[PDB]
Protein backbone atom coordinates (compact mmCIF):
# COMPACT_ATOMS: atom_id res chain seq x y z
CA UNK A 1 0.00 0.00 0.00
CA UNK A 2 1.02 3.67 -0.69
CA UNK A 3 2.51 5.70 2.25
CA UNK A 4 -0.32 8.29 2.91
CA UNK A 5 -2.89 5.38 2.88
CA UNK A 6 -0.77 3.40 5.46
CA UNK A 7 -0.49 6.67 7.51
CA UNK A 8 -4.32 7.24 7.30
CA UNK A 9 -5.26 3.54 8.04
CA UNK A 10 -2.95 3.69 11.12
CA UNK A 11 -4.78 6.69 12.70
CA UNK A 12 -8.42 5.58 11.97
CA UNK A 13 -7.88 1.90 13.08
CA UNK A 14 -6.49 3.28 16.42
CA UNK A 15 -9.91 5.05 16.86
CA UNK A 16 -11.86 1.76 16.23
CA UNK A 17 -10.16 -0.14 19.08
CA UNK A 18 -9.80 2.34 21.94
CA UNK A 19 -11.51 1.57 25.31
CA UNK A 20 -14.52 3.74 26.43
CA UNK B 1 13.83 31.34 -4.06
CA UNK B 2 12.70 28.60 -6.54
CA UNK B 3 13.99 26.11 -3.86
CA UNK B 4 11.29 27.41 -1.40
CA UNK B 5 8.67 27.20 -4.25
CA UNK B 6 9.56 23.55 -5.19
CA UNK B 7 9.72 22.46 -1.48
CA UNK B 8 6.41 24.25 -0.52
CA UNK B 9 4.74 22.79 -3.72
CA UNK B 10 5.60 19.20 -2.52
CA UNK B 11 4.24 20.08 0.99
CA UNK B 12 0.91 21.40 -0.50
CA UNK B 13 0.59 18.29 -2.78
CA UNK B 14 1.55 15.95 0.17
CA UNK B 15 -0.94 17.53 2.70
CA UNK B 16 -3.72 17.49 -0.01
CA UNK B 17 -3.07 13.78 -0.65
CA UNK B 18 -3.16 12.98 3.08
CA UNK B 19 -6.51 14.79 3.38
CA UNK B 20 -7.88 12.84 0.40
CA UNK B 21 -6.51 9.64 1.86
CA UNK B 22 -7.97 10.42 5.24
CA UNK B 23 -11.44 11.27 3.88
CA UNK B 24 -11.83 8.17 1.69
CA UNK B 25 -10.48 5.76 4.43
CA UNK B 26 -12.78 7.26 7.15
CA UNK B 27 -15.90 7.15 4.84
CA UNK B 28 -15.18 3.42 4.08
CA UNK B 29 -14.58 2.39 7.77
CA UNK B 30 -17.60 4.24 9.37
CA UNK B 31 -20.03 2.69 6.78
CA UNK B 32 -18.63 -0.87 7.37
CA UNK B 33 -18.59 -0.08 11.15
CA UNK B 34 -22.17 1.37 11.20
CA UNK B 35 -23.38 -1.63 9.10
CA UNK B 36 -21.50 -3.96 11.55
CA UNK B 37 -23.35 -2.47 14.60
CA UNK B 38 -26.70 -2.87 12.78
CA UNK B 39 -26.20 -6.56 11.80
CA UNK B 40 -24.85 -7.50 15.30
CA UNK B 41 -26.96 -5.36 17.76
CA UNK B 42 -30.07 -5.08 15.47
CA UNK B 43 -30.15 -1.24 15.94
CA UNK B 44 -29.23 1.47 13.37
CA UNK B 45 -27.64 4.24 15.57
CA UNK B 46 -27.29 7.70 13.91
CA UNK B 47 -26.06 11.00 15.53
CA UNK B 48 -29.11 13.28 14.87
CA UNK B 49 -28.08 16.86 13.75
CA UNK B 50 -29.17 17.96 17.32
CA UNK B 51 -26.37 15.57 18.60
CA UNK B 52 -28.82 12.90 19.93
CA UNK B 53 -28.88 9.13 19.13
CA UNK B 54 -31.84 7.86 17.02
CA UNK B 55 -32.25 4.03 17.29
CA UNK B 56 -34.23 1.93 14.73
CA UNK B 57 -34.62 -1.87 15.36
CA UNK B 58 -34.02 -4.36 12.48
CA UNK B 59 -37.40 -5.79 13.74
CA UNK B 60 -39.36 -2.43 13.84
CA UNK B 61 -43.08 -3.25 13.11
CA UNK B 62 -43.62 0.15 11.30
CA UNK B 63 -41.23 2.41 9.32
CA UNK B 64 -40.56 5.60 11.41
CA UNK B 65 -40.74 3.57 14.69
CA UNK B 66 -37.54 4.66 16.54
CA UNK B 67 -36.11 5.58 20.00
CA UNK B 68 -34.24 8.87 20.68
CA UNK B 69 -31.68 9.13 23.57
CA UNK B 70 -30.00 12.37 24.81
CA UNK B 71 -26.49 12.45 26.40
CA UNK B 72 -26.79 14.32 29.77
CA UNK B 73 -23.34 15.98 29.19
CA UNK B 74 -20.06 14.96 27.46
CA UNK B 75 -18.59 13.85 30.90
CA UNK B 76 -19.48 10.14 31.48
CA UNK B 77 -22.34 8.26 29.69
CA UNK B 78 -25.70 8.74 31.40
CA UNK B 79 -28.46 9.34 28.76
CA UNK B 80 -32.21 10.20 28.92
CA UNK B 81 -34.91 8.54 26.75
CA UNK B 82 -36.81 11.31 24.86
CA UNK B 83 -40.52 11.12 23.87
CA UNK B 84 -41.14 9.47 20.45
CA UNK B 85 -44.40 7.89 19.11
CA UNK B 86 -42.83 4.40 19.59
CA UNK B 87 -41.79 5.18 23.26
CA UNK B 88 -45.55 5.39 24.18
CA UNK B 89 -46.12 1.71 23.08
CA UNK B 90 -43.49 0.20 25.53
CA UNK B 91 -44.33 1.85 28.92
CA UNK B 92 -43.87 -1.62 30.54
CA UNK B 93 -40.30 -2.26 29.17
CA UNK B 94 -39.46 1.36 30.26
CA UNK B 95 -40.89 0.82 33.80
CA UNK B 96 -39.12 -2.57 34.27
CA UNK B 97 -35.70 -2.02 32.57
CA UNK B 98 -35.14 1.83 32.66
CA UNK B 99 -36.80 3.02 35.95
CA UNK B 100 -36.53 -0.21 38.07
CA UNK B 101 -33.28 -1.82 36.69
CA UNK B 102 -31.63 1.47 35.37
CA UNK B 103 -30.16 -0.47 32.37
CA UNK B 104 -30.57 0.73 28.72
CA UNK B 105 -28.80 -2.49 27.54
CA UNK B 106 -31.39 -4.71 29.40
CA UNK B 107 -34.14 -2.47 27.85
CA UNK B 108 -32.81 -2.67 24.22
CA UNK B 109 -32.21 -6.46 24.74
CA UNK B 110 -35.80 -7.02 26.06
CA UNK B 111 -37.26 -4.89 23.20
CA UNK B 112 -35.24 -6.80 20.52
CA UNK B 113 -36.48 -10.23 21.77
CA UNK B 114 -40.07 -8.79 21.98
CA UNK B 115 -40.03 -7.41 18.35
CA UNK B 116 -38.16 -10.51 17.00
CA UNK B 117 -40.80 -12.92 18.51
CA UNK B 118 -43.70 -10.80 17.01
CA UNK B 119 -42.11 -11.02 13.49
CA UNK B 120 -43.97 -14.09 12.05
CA UNK B 121 -44.19 -15.38 8.39
CA UNK B 122 -48.07 -15.08 8.41
CA UNK C 1 9.14 36.74 1.26
CA UNK C 2 7.97 36.66 -2.43
CA UNK C 3 4.19 36.64 -3.26
CA UNK C 4 4.40 33.15 -4.93
CA UNK C 5 6.15 31.79 -1.75
CA UNK C 6 3.91 33.80 0.69
CA UNK C 7 0.82 32.30 -1.11
CA UNK C 8 2.25 28.70 -1.06
CA UNK C 9 2.94 29.13 2.74
CA UNK C 10 -0.78 30.05 3.25
CA UNK C 11 -1.78 26.97 1.12
CA UNK C 12 0.31 24.52 3.30
CA UNK C 13 -1.02 26.20 6.55
CA UNK C 14 -4.60 25.83 5.12
CA UNK C 15 -4.00 22.11 4.21
CA UNK C 16 -2.13 21.45 7.54
CA UNK C 17 -5.12 22.35 9.85
CA UNK C 18 -7.57 21.11 7.16
CA UNK C 19 -6.19 17.57 7.82
CA UNK C 20 -5.40 18.41 11.52
CA UNK C 21 -9.14 19.49 11.97
CA UNK C 22 -10.36 16.40 10.14
CA UNK C 23 -8.41 14.08 12.40
CA UNK C 24 -9.51 15.85 15.63
CA UNK C 25 -13.15 15.80 14.43
CA UNK C 26 -13.10 12.12 13.24
CA UNK C 27 -11.60 11.24 16.69
CA UNK C 28 -14.24 13.04 18.87
CA UNK C 29 -17.12 11.74 16.70
CA UNK C 30 -15.94 8.11 16.34
CA UNK C 31 -15.36 8.01 20.16
CA UNK C 32 -18.82 9.65 20.78
CA UNK C 33 -20.57 7.12 18.42
CA UNK C 34 -18.65 4.10 19.91
CA UNK C 35 -19.37 5.31 23.53
CA UNK C 36 -23.14 5.84 22.82
CA UNK C 37 -23.22 2.27 21.37
CA UNK C 38 -21.42 1.09 24.60
CA UNK C 39 -24.00 2.74 26.97
CA UNK C 40 -27.10 1.88 24.86
CA UNK C 41 -26.36 -1.71 23.63
CA UNK C 42 -23.90 -2.66 26.46
CA UNK C 43 -21.11 -3.73 24.02
CA UNK C 44 -17.75 -2.09 23.18
CA UNK C 45 -17.40 -2.77 19.38
CA UNK C 46 -13.77 -2.75 18.02
CA UNK C 47 -12.40 -3.25 14.46
CA UNK C 48 -9.43 -5.63 15.11
CA UNK C 49 -6.11 -5.43 13.14
CA UNK C 50 -7.47 -8.43 11.07
CA UNK C 51 -10.51 -6.20 10.11
CA UNK C 52 -12.76 -8.50 12.28
CA UNK C 53 -15.23 -7.17 14.96
CA UNK C 54 -14.58 -7.69 18.73
CA UNK C 55 -17.50 -7.21 21.21
CA UNK C 56 -16.91 -6.83 25.01
CA UNK C 57 -20.07 -6.66 27.25
CA UNK C 58 -20.45 -3.79 29.81
CA UNK C 59 -21.35 -6.69 32.21
CA UNK C 60 -18.31 -8.91 31.25
CA UNK C 61 -17.23 -11.11 34.24
CA UNK C 62 -13.51 -10.83 33.25
CA UNK C 63 -12.00 -7.96 31.30
CA UNK C 64 -10.60 -10.07 28.37
CA UNK C 65 -14.00 -11.82 27.79
CA UNK C 66 -15.08 -11.05 24.16
CA UNK C 67 -16.90 -12.24 20.98
CA UNK C 68 -15.19 -11.92 17.53
CA UNK C 69 -17.39 -11.72 14.37
CA UNK C 70 -15.99 -11.86 10.79
CA UNK C 71 -17.82 -10.36 7.76
CA UNK C 72 -18.43 -13.46 5.51
CA UNK C 73 -19.39 -11.47 2.34
CA UNK C 74 -18.82 -7.86 1.11
CA UNK C 75 -22.43 -7.71 -0.31
CA UNK C 76 -24.60 -6.38 2.60
CA UNK C 77 -23.67 -8.07 5.94
CA UNK C 78 -23.79 -11.72 6.97
CA UNK C 79 -21.36 -12.39 9.92
CA UNK C 80 -19.77 -15.61 11.37
CA UNK C 81 -19.03 -15.81 15.13
CA UNK C 82 -15.39 -16.99 15.51
CA UNK C 83 -14.06 -19.01 18.52
CA UNK C 84 -12.86 -17.20 21.72
CA UNK C 85 -12.20 -18.43 25.33
CA UNK C 86 -15.53 -16.68 26.21
CA UNK C 87 -17.56 -18.01 23.18
CA UNK C 88 -16.86 -21.52 24.68
CA UNK C 89 -19.07 -20.60 27.72
CA UNK C 90 -22.27 -19.68 25.71
CA UNK C 91 -22.84 -22.78 23.49
CA UNK C 92 -26.42 -22.85 24.95
CA UNK C 93 -27.13 -19.27 23.65
CA UNK C 94 -25.30 -20.05 20.31
CA UNK C 95 -27.56 -23.16 19.72
CA UNK C 96 -30.87 -21.26 20.38
CA UNK C 97 -30.14 -17.79 18.81
CA UNK C 98 -27.35 -18.41 16.19
CA UNK C 99 -27.95 -21.98 14.93
CA UNK C 100 -31.78 -22.19 15.12
CA UNK C 101 -33.05 -18.57 15.03
CA UNK C 102 -30.18 -17.19 12.89
CA UNK C 103 -30.31 -13.82 14.81
CA UNK C 104 -27.13 -12.15 16.19
CA UNK C 105 -29.30 -9.36 17.74
CA UNK C 106 -31.43 -12.04 19.57
CA UNK C 107 -28.16 -13.75 20.72
CA UNK C 108 -26.45 -10.55 22.00
CA UNK C 109 -29.77 -9.48 23.69
CA UNK C 110 -30.05 -12.89 25.54
CA UNK C 111 -26.30 -12.64 26.43
CA UNK C 112 -26.71 -9.06 27.86
CA UNK C 113 -29.73 -10.15 30.02
CA UNK C 114 -27.80 -13.27 31.26
CA UNK C 115 -24.59 -11.26 32.12
CA UNK C 116 -26.64 -8.30 33.58
CA UNK C 117 -28.51 -10.75 35.92
CA UNK C 118 -25.11 -11.99 37.38
CA UNK C 119 -24.12 -8.44 38.56
CA UNK C 120 -24.22 -8.21 42.43
CA UNK C 121 -25.27 -4.76 43.84
CA UNK C 122 -22.89 -4.96 46.82
CA UNK D 1 -16.17 27.73 15.18
CA UNK D 2 -13.43 28.61 12.60
CA UNK D 3 -13.83 27.74 8.85
CA UNK D 4 -11.72 24.49 8.48
CA UNK D 5 -13.54 22.93 11.55
CA UNK D 6 -16.89 23.66 9.75
CA UNK D 7 -15.52 22.18 6.44
CA UNK D 8 -14.49 19.06 8.50
CA UNK D 9 -17.89 18.85 10.37
CA UNK D 10 -19.78 18.97 7.00
CA UNK D 11 -18.03 15.83 5.59
CA UNK D 12 -18.32 13.55 8.71
CA UNK D 13 -21.94 14.29 9.88
CA UNK D 14 -23.25 13.20 6.40
CA UNK D 15 -22.13 9.56 7.05
CA UNK D 16 -23.41 9.28 10.70
CA UNK D 17 -27.01 9.39 9.28
CA UNK D 18 -28.01 6.78 6.59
Amino acid sequence: PTVHTKEALGFIMNMFQAPT
Amino acid sequence: SSKEVAELKKQVESAELKNQRLKEVFQTKIQEFRKACYTLTGYQIDITTENQYRLTSLYAEHPGDCLIFKATSPSGSKMQLLETEFSHTVGELIEVHLRRQDSIPAFLSSLTLELFSRQTVA
